[PDB]
RNA sequence: AUACAGUGAAACUGCGAAGCUCAUUAAAUCAGUUAUCGUUUAUUUGAUAGUUACAUGGUAUAACUGUGGUAAUUCUAGAGCUAAUACAUGCAAUCUCGACCCUUUGGAAGAGAUGUAUUUAUUAG
RNA sequence: AUGGUAGGAUAGUGGCCUACCAUGGUUUCAACGGGUAACGGAGAGGGAGCCUGAGAAACGG
C-alpha cells in the first residue's frame, strides 16, 4: 500500500523545502473582515 | 526519462544496486499514447531499424467484426463504457485494447437487411436476444483487439455470448 | 461473329457470363418479391431457349448460373411456368444432365434435390401433372446409376429424401414405379430409418412375390444381428410381419421372428415358450431358410449377458441347429445347411471366443464342444475331437476350460499344450489361441497361475501352427507392445513364447506347418521386421519399464541363430551390447536381472 | 568490433603467427567466420600461387577463381566446408575438407566431382504461396524440394542449376564426416543417436578400426553409405 | 474462472454462439513434449492460463530440474528448493548447500509443500520465474 | 558527332563518418556455457513479385548571371535562369474441370479460377 | 518488495511502468553489511532536453 506512492506520506522531502516564501502582506481584506463575510456565506 | 533496463530495480535477495551506467537507448521507453475519440489524429514514430509505429492519438473510426456471422464493417466509436484495466480510462474515454466501447449499429442492421431481408430463412436469421436489444437501442457494444498505440488502428469485435453476459454483469 | 474476331468473342463470353450469374444473382434475392409475370415470356425465350438444346452436355461438371436457374424455378411453385414453357424442355433439360453417362456427383445433388421439392410442391394446373410425370418416370429409371456415382453421405440422403417423397405422393400405385423403387433400394443396400420406412410403405401396402423378396429377407434377417437400438428392431420386426402376410410361406417365419424380439421388454414368458416349442420337434420343423432369422436372433441373444435364460436358450438354439443337420439323410440338404454353418455361426463364433465376458465367451464355448462331438456331416473340427478323445470328461478340454474349478481349468490347458502336435493348424489359430489367450492377460490374482501355463501353452500351440497366422499372431503382439503398455510384460513374455517355437521351426529345416521351403524368406522377414522392432523397443531408455522389456533380448537372440551364420554375425553383437549397456547399470536388482537373461541366454 | 589480430585468428588456419600485426577477417557470405577459409588465406598461405594480399587482389580481379562455380572478386570471400574453388587457368578444382587434426585441406578433385557439391539440410520449410523449400549449410535456399527430404539429411546440388540430384537420409549405418568438436574431421559409420529433446543431441559414429565416439548432432554431416562416400575423400 | 476485471479467455479460440453444436466451449491444448503426459484436467478444465505449458502460450525448452516443494502460498506459482555437496579443494571435503527457485505452477497440477516436482525451463514469466511446473510426484 | 557523346572545377544526389583524461569497483565486472517457439539486424550470399507510355509536371531549384546591406563570420535580402536513380504523377494475359469421347499423345463446346504489405475477426492446419 | 489479472511501451519476454487484488521473497547450508597488492566503469566547461541512422541517448549538431 505504501509502495508506489499509493499512501500519503508526511515525510519531508528536502528538494521541496525552500521553494518559495509566504508573502507576508496576506489577503487584501482584513482577517475579521473574512471571518465576518464567510460567517454569512450563503446565507 | 522513461528507461526499460532491470538494473534500476531491487534485487532478488533484495540489495539495494547501484548505478552502473548511464541510461542507453536500447532499452528505451515511451510515454503512453493516450488515444481518445474525435477526428484522427496519427503521428509516424521511429523505432529501432528501418520499422515505423503509428500513434494514434485521436481516433473515432474503427473496422469493427462481427464473428458470429463473419463480417468486419467500419464503423464510429460512441464512447468507452467499461475498461478492466482501470476506470479512469473510462471516465477519460482513453482508447486501449480490450477497452469496451459503443460502436454504430447502422452499418451491421441494413447488412443484415440485406442479407436475410428481415427487420432487426428465419432460423438462420435469428441471433442472440440481448443483442437483438442493442440494435433496438441503437449502440452496440465491441471489445477492441487492435492496439491504437503501436498499429494506428481502433479494430475490435461485437461482444456475445458469455463474454457479452460477462460484461454485461460488470457494467 | 467469325472466329477470327477472337477477341470480340472473348468479352462476348464474359459478357454472358457474368450477366448469367447477373440472372441468378438477383433472381435469388428477390426472387419471390417481385412479379415476373409480364417478363416471364420474355427472359425465357430469349435467355433459356437459346440454351437448351445442348445444356445437357455443358453443365455436367459443376453448378452453372443457368443451371443454378432452373432449380430454384423447380423450388419455388410460383415459377414452374419456366418449366411448363415448350413441352417441359427446361425440365426435359435438367433430366437430360441426370440421363448422361458423365454427369457428376456436384451437379446431381441440387438437382435431387430440386426434383424432390416438385414432387413435394402440388400445383394445380394440367401442366405440372405432366411434369411430375416426366420428372419420375426419368429419375426413377436411372436413380440405380446415380447412387453408385454418390461419394457423399448427404448426397445418399437426399436420395433417399426423394424415394420416400415418391410414396408419400402414391407414384408407387403403379406396379412399373414400385418395380424400379424397389430397383433403386436395392442398390442403396447392395438414414436407415426412412429405408425401413420407405420399406414398410411400399411392402405394406403392395404385395410381392417370394422370388422377389426372398433376396430382401435375407439382408434384412442379417438386419436383426447388426441392429442393436430398439427403434431399429420394432421397425425391422414390422416389416418381416408384412414380409410373411404377402407370401403365406413366410407368414409362419415372421410370427415367429415377433415372438422371438418382443418391445420394451421382451416377453420373457412367450420367448421361453417359444425356444421350449423349438427344442420340442420344432426345430426339426423349420425348413432352413426359416433358421435364417432364428439364428440371426439367437446370435443376439447369446451375445447378451444381463439375463440368463436367454443366453442359455440360445446357446442350446444353436444347439439344435447342429442337431438338425444331422437329421438331415445325406449330405447334399446338409451342405446347404453347412454352408450357413460356414457363413454366419463361425465367423460370430470366433469374435465370441475373443469377447471379454467369461459368461458370454462360456456360451460359445459350450457351442463349439457340441460341433466337435457330433461331426456326422461337418468334418472340420475332427481335430479337436481328437483332443477330446470321443468327448470323454477331463479329456475334452472344453468342461475342464471354463469349470468352476480353477486347478481344473490349470491342469487342462497343459495337456492341450502337450497335445497341439495332433491338431490341424486353422484350428489352433482361429479357435484355440483365442480361448486362453485372455487368461494370460487377465489382471485377477486367481488366474495368474492359470496364465503363466497358458503361455507355455501357447508356445507349444504356435510350434504346431501356420506360417502365415503364426506371423500375423506375432505382428498382433508387438503391436500391442507399443500400443497396450499394461500389457507390455504379458505381451514380451508371450513373444518369447513365440519366439521359440519360430526356433523349433529353423533348425532342422537348416514344426511349423507349412513353412516356406526356403530359408531367405523367413530370414528375411527377421531382418527387417522382427530383429529392428524388437531391438528399438529393447533400446528404448525408460527406467520403469526396463525390467518389462528384458526378456526381449532373449527373443532378440533366439530369432537369430536360426538365421544364416552370416546373419548371426551380424546382430549377436548389437543384441548382446545392449544387454551390457544394462549390465553397466548401477543398479544391483537389474543386474542380477542381466545376469539371469544373460545366463537362459547363453 | 572490425579488426583481428593474428594471434586471435581460428586456428584452423594454419596461419603462423609471427607472420604480421593483424590477419584477414572474412567477410559477410555463404559460412560462419569460425568456419570459413578467406580466399585470401587459401590462395596465398595454402596454394602459395599469391605472396601478399596485392597478387591475390590481381588474381581475383582477373576473374581467375571460381568459388561454386561462379566468379569471386572478394579478397576475403568466406568460403568453408563442401565449396569448390576452381582454377581454369591452372585446370584446378579444389574441395575444402578438414584433415584429421581439423585443418582446411587442398583437395583436388576432378571435374565431375567440382560440379557437384553436398550440403546438409539445416532447414525444411514451405515459403510464400506454399512452395517448399530445403535451407542448407551453406546458406542456400532450394525450393520445389523431394518430399521425403527432411532435416539432418544431406542433398547433391548440381551446381550449374542449383538443384538436387540426389539426397541421403540421417539413419544408422550411413557414413558422416564429423564438422566440430575434439573429434573434428573424423570420417566414420553412425552407430545410434542418443536423442535429448530440448538438448543438444549426441550421435555416436565408429571408425574403420572399429573405435567409437560420441559427437553432438550439429557437427554431423553425413557423406555416403559405408564403403561409397558420394566425394573423394582427402 | 471469471473472477477477474477482464473476460478471460484462450485468445484466437472462438466458439460460435449461433451454431452451439457443443455444450462445452471450444479449448484448445497442447502436449509439451519430452515424454510429460498432458494431464486430463488440463484437456477438459475450465481455467485460463496464459502461463500453463499445455493451455497457455509459453514452450518448455532447456534445462529440465527437480525439486521439492518449499512454498505454494502465492498464486499460480511455487518455491522448491535444491539442494547439494559442494566441493571444497583445499580440505577435499564436500559441504551441503541449497537454493530456492521459484517455478511457475498451472492449475492443473495440484502441489503441496514437500512433494518433488520436475520443472521445465521456459521464457522469462515473472520478475523471478523462468521454469513451468511440468511434472508432480 | 546538329540532341549530347573525351576530360572536367562548382553544385544537386548516393555511401560512410560507430587515442587521451578521471573514477574505482568481490562471481552485480569478467570468463565459460544455454535459450531466444521472446527479439531488431546496413552489408555479404541463395531464392523471390505476368494482375502520354515511341515515356507526364514544376506542382524547381542549386551551381550560375546581375543588384545591394553590414565593422563583420562556414553573415546576407531582391530579381532572372537551368537538370536527376532529387521531388511528385502514372500504363486484347494466364490456369483448371473438361462433354464431343470427335481423334483414342491429341484437339476441344461450356463451366469456372486468378497480386503483394498492415490491422482485426474466422476456418483448415 | 514477492506473485496473479488487465493495460502502457520495447526491436521484442519481463513490475520495466501503470489500475485492482494476496502478504509475500532471501537468510546461521551465512542473506545483508564492512575491508582489500579486486589495474589486480565514467565524461569532453557543469547539469536538463531534442535531432540522425541498420547499428550512438553520438568526443556530431
Amino acid at each position: 500500500k505504501a509502495s508506489k506512492g499509493r499512501k500519503l506520506n508526511y515525510s519531508v522531502q528536502d528538494p521541496i523545502a525552500n521553494y518559495e516564501a509566504p508573502i507576508t502582506s496576506g489577503y487584501k481584506w482584513s482577517d475579521d473582515q473574512i471571518d465576518e463575510f464567510f460567517a454569512g456565506l450563503l446565507g | 526519462g522513461i528507461s526499460r533496463d532491470s538494473r534500476h530495480k531491487r534485487s532478488a535477495t533484495g540489495a539495494k544496486r547501484a548505478q552502473f551506467r548511464k541510461k542507453r537507448k536500447f532499452e528505451l521507453g515511451r510515454q503512453p499514447a493516450n488515444t481518445k475519440i474525435g477526428a484522427k489524429r496519427i503521428h509516424s514514430v521511429r523505432t529501432r531499424g528501418g520499422n515505423k509505429k503509428y500513434r494514434a492519438l485521436r481516433i473515432e473510426t474503427g473496422n469493427f467484426s462481427w464473428a458470429s456471422e463473419g463480417i468486419s464493417k467500419k464503423t464510429r466509436i460512441a464512447g468507452v463504457v467499461y475498461h478492466p484495466s482501470n476506470n479512469e480510462l473510462v471516465r477519460t474515454n482513453t482508447l486501449t485494447k480490450a477497452a469496451i466501447v459503443q460502436i454504430d449499429a447502422t452499418p451491421f442492421r441494413q447488412w443484415f437487411e440485406a442479407h436475410y431481408g428481415q427487420t432487426l430463412r428465419a432460423a438462420s436469421a435469428k441471433i442472440e436476444s440481448s443483442v437483438e436489444s442493442q440494435f433496438s437501442a441503437g449502440r452496440l457494444y465491441a471489445c477492441i483487439s487492435s492496439r491504437p498505440g503501436q498499429s494506428g488502428r481502433c479494430d475490435g469485435y461485437i461482444l456475445e455470448g458469455e463474454e457479452l453476459a460477462f460484461y454485461l454483469r460488470r457494467l | 461473329e467469325s472466329t477470327e474476331e477472337v477477341h470480340l468473342r472473348k468479352m462476348a463470353s464474359n459478357l454472358r457470363q457474368q450477366g448469367l450469374k447477373c440472372l441468378s444473382s438477383v433472381f435469388e434475392f428477390v426472387g419471390n418479391t417481385f412479379d415476373w409475370s409480364t417478363s416471364m415470356e420474355d427472359i425465357y425465350a430469349v435467355v433459356v431457349k437459346p440454351r437448351i438444346s445442348h445444356f445437357s452436355d455443358e453443365n455436367l461438371q459443376q453448378p452453372s448460373s443457368l443451371l443454378r436457374l432452373f432449380l430454384y424455378w423447380a423450388h419455388n411453385p410460383s415459377l414452374y411456368q419456366f418449366l411448363y414453357y415448350d413441352e417441359f424442355a427446361t425440365a426435359t433439360a435438367l433430366m437430360d444432365t441426370i440421363s448422361n453417362q458423365h454427369v457428376k456427383e456436384a451437379v446431381i445433388g441440387p438437382i435431387i434435390e430440386a426434383a424432390d421439392s416438385i414432387i413435394r410442391n402440388p400445383v394445380n394446373d394440367d401442366h405440372y401433372v405432366d411434369l411430375v410425370t416426366l420428372i419420375c418416370t426419368s429419375c426413377l429409371k436411372i436413380l440405380p446409376s446415380l447412387y453408385v456415382k454418390l461419394s457423399d453421405s448427404n448426397s445418399i440422403s437426399t436420395f433417399l429424401n426423394l424415394l420416400v417423397s415418391i410414396t408419400e405422393m402414391g407414384f408407387i400405385q403403379d406396379d412399373h414405379v414400385r418395380s424400379r423403387l424397389i430397383s433403386s433400394l436395392i442398390s442403396i443396400l447392395k438414414d436407415t430409418q426412412k429405408i425401413l420406412k420407405i420399406l414398410k410403405l411400399i411392402v405394406f401396402n403392395y404385395n410381392c412375390s417370394w422370388s422377389d423378396i426372398e433376396e430382401l429377407y435375407t439382408t434384412i434377417s442379417s438386419l436383426f444381428k447388426t441392429f442393436d437400438e430398439r427403434n431399429l428392431r420394432v421397425s425391422l420386426t414390422e416389416l418381416f410381419i408384412e414380409l410373411g402376410r404377402k407370401v403365406p410361406e413366410l407368414e409362419s417365419i415372421s410370427k415367429l421372428v415377433a415372438d422371438l424380439n418382443s418391445y420394451h421388454e421382451y416377453d420373457f414368458p412367450r420367448i421361453l415358450s417359444t425356444f421350449k416349442g423349438l427344442i420340442e420337434d420344432g426345430y426339426k420343423s423349420y425348413s432352413e431358410l426359416e433358421w435364417l432369422p432364428l439364428l440371426f436372433t439367437f446370435l443376439h441373444f447369446i451375445n447378451n449377458k444381463e439375463e440368463l435364460a436367454l443366453r442359455t436358450n440360445a446357446s442350446h438354439a444353436i444347439m439344435k441347429f447342429i442337431d438338425f443337420i444331422n437329421e438331415k439323410p445325406n449330405l447334399n440338404e446338409a451342405s446347404k445347411s453347412i454352408s450357413m454353418l460356414k457363413d454366419i455361426l463361425l465367423p460370430n463364433i470366433r469374435i465370441g471366443l475373443r469377447d471379454s465376458l467369461e459368461e458370454v465367451q462360456s456360451e460359445y464355448v459350450s457351442v463349439l464342444s457340441y460341433m466337435v462331438k457330433n461331426t456326422k456331416y461337418f468334418t472340420d473340427f475332427e481335430d479337436m475331437a481328437i483332443l477330446l478323445y470321443n468327448g470323454d470328461e477331463e479329456a475334452d478340454f472344453f468342461t475342464n476350460v471354463n469349470h468352476i474349478q480353477l486347478h481344473r481349468r490349470q491342469r487342462a490347458i497343459k495337456r492341450l499344450g502337450e497335445h497341439a502336435h495332433q491338431l490341424k493348424d486353422n484350428s489352433i489359430s482361429h479357435y484355440l489361441i483365442p480361448m486362453i489367450e485372455h487368461y494370460v492377460f487377465s489382471d485377477d490374482e486367481r488366474y495368474r497361475n492359470i496364465g503363466n501355463e497358458t503361455q507355455i501353452a501357447i508356445g507349444g500351440l504356435a510350434q504346431h501352427m501356420s506360417w502365415n497366422q503364426y506371423k500375423a499372431l506375432l505382428r498382433r503382439y508387438i503391436s500391442m507392445l507399443k500400443t497396450k503398455p499394461n500389457q507390455m510384460k504379458q505381451a514380451v513374455q508371450l513373444i518369447v513364447q513365440l519366439s521359440v517355437p519360430l526356433r523349433e521351426t529353423l533348425r532342422i529345416v537348416r514344426t511349423l506347418s507349412k513353412f516356406p521351403s526356403n530359408l531367405d524368406e523367413p530370414s528375411n522377414f527377421i531382418k527387417q521386421e522382427l530383429y529392428p522392432t524388437l531391438s528399438k523397443i529393447l533400446g528404448t531408455r525408460d527406467d520403469e519399464t526396463i525390467i518389462e522389456r528384458m526378456p526381449i533380448a532373449e527373443a532378440l537372440v533366439n530369432i537369430v541363430l536360426g538365421l544364416t551364420n552370416d546373419d548371426i554375425t551380424n546382430f549377436l553383437p548389437s543384441i548382446l551390447t545392449n544387454i551390457c549397456q544394462v549390465l553397466r547399470s548401477k543398479s544391483e536388482e537389474l543386474r542380477d536381472a542381466v545376469r539371469v537373461t544373460l545366463g537362459k541366454i547363453s | 568490433k572490425k579488426h583481428l589480430k593474428r594471434l586471435a585468428a581460428p586456428h584452423h588456419w594454419l596461419l603462423d603467427k609471427l607472420s604480421g600485426c593483424y590477419a584477414p577477417r572474412p567477410s559477410a557470405g555463404p559460412h560462419k567466420l569460425r568456419e570459413s577459409l578467406p580466399l585470401i588465406v587459401f590462395l596465398r598461405n595454402r596454394l602459395k600461387y599469391a605472396l601478399n594480399g596485392r597478387e591475390v587482389k590481381a588474381i581475383l580481379m582477373q576473374r581467375h577463381v571460381k568459388v561454386d562455380g561462379k566468379v569471386r572478386t572478394d579478397t576475403t570471400y568466406p568460403a568453408g566446408f563442401m565449396d569448390v574453388i576452381t582454377l581454369d587457368a591452372t585446370n584446378e578444382n579444389f574441395r575444402l575438407v578438414y584433415d584429421v587434426k581439423g585443418r582446411f585441406a587442398v583437395h583436388r578433385i576432378t571435374d565431375e566431382e567440382a560440379s557437384y557439391k553436398l550440403g546438409k539440410v539445416k532447414k525444411v520449410q514451405l515459403g510464400k504461396k506454399g512452395v517448399p523449400y530445403v535451407v542448407t549449410h551453406d546458406g542456400r535456399t532450394i525450393r520445389y524440394p523431394d518430399p521425403n527430404i527432411k532435416v539432418n539429411d544431406t542433398v547433391k546440388i548440381d551446381l550449374a542449376s542449383g538443384k538436387i540430384t540426389d539426397f541421403i537420409k540421417f539413419d544408422a549405418g550411413k557414413l558422416v564426416y564429423v564438422t566440430g568438436g575434439r573429434n573434428l574431421g573424423r570420417i566414420g559409420t553412425i552407430v545410434h543417436k542418443e536423442r535429448h529433446d530440448g538438448g543438444f543431441d549426441l550421435v555416436h559414429i565408429k571408425d574403420s578400426l572399429d573405435n567409437t565416439f560420441v559427437t553432438r548432432l550439429n557437427n554431423v554431416f553425413v557423406i555416403g553409405e559405408q564403403g561409397k562416400p558420394y566425394i573423394s575423400l582427402p | 474462472v471469471q473472477s477477474e476485471r477482464a473476460f478471460q479467455k484462450q485468445p484466437h479460440i472462438f466458439n460460435n454462439p449461433k451454431v452451439k453444436t457443443s455444450k462445452r466451449t471450444k479449448r484448445w491444448y497442447k502436449n509439451a513434449g519430452l515424454g510429460f503426459k498432458t494431464p486430463k484436467t488440463a484437456i477438459e478444465g475450465s481455467y485460463i492460463d496464459k502461463k500453463c505449458p499445455f493451455t497457455g502460450l509459453v514452450s518448455i525448452r532447456g534445462k529440465i530440474l527437480t525439486g521439492t516443494v518449499v512454498s505454494t502460498k502465492m498464486h499460480r506459482t511455487i518455491v522448491i528448493r535444491r539442494a547439494y555437496l559442494h566441493y571444497i579443494p583445499k580440505y577435499n571435503r564436500y559441504e551441503k548447500r541449497h537454493k530456492n527457485v521459484p517455478v511457475h505452477v498451472s492449475p492443473a497440477f495440484r502441489v503441496q509443500v514437500g512433494d518433488i516436482v520436475t520443472v521445465g525451463q521456459c521464457r522469462p514469466i515473472s520478475k523471478t520465474v523462468r521454469f513451468n511446473v511440468v511434472k508432480v510426484s
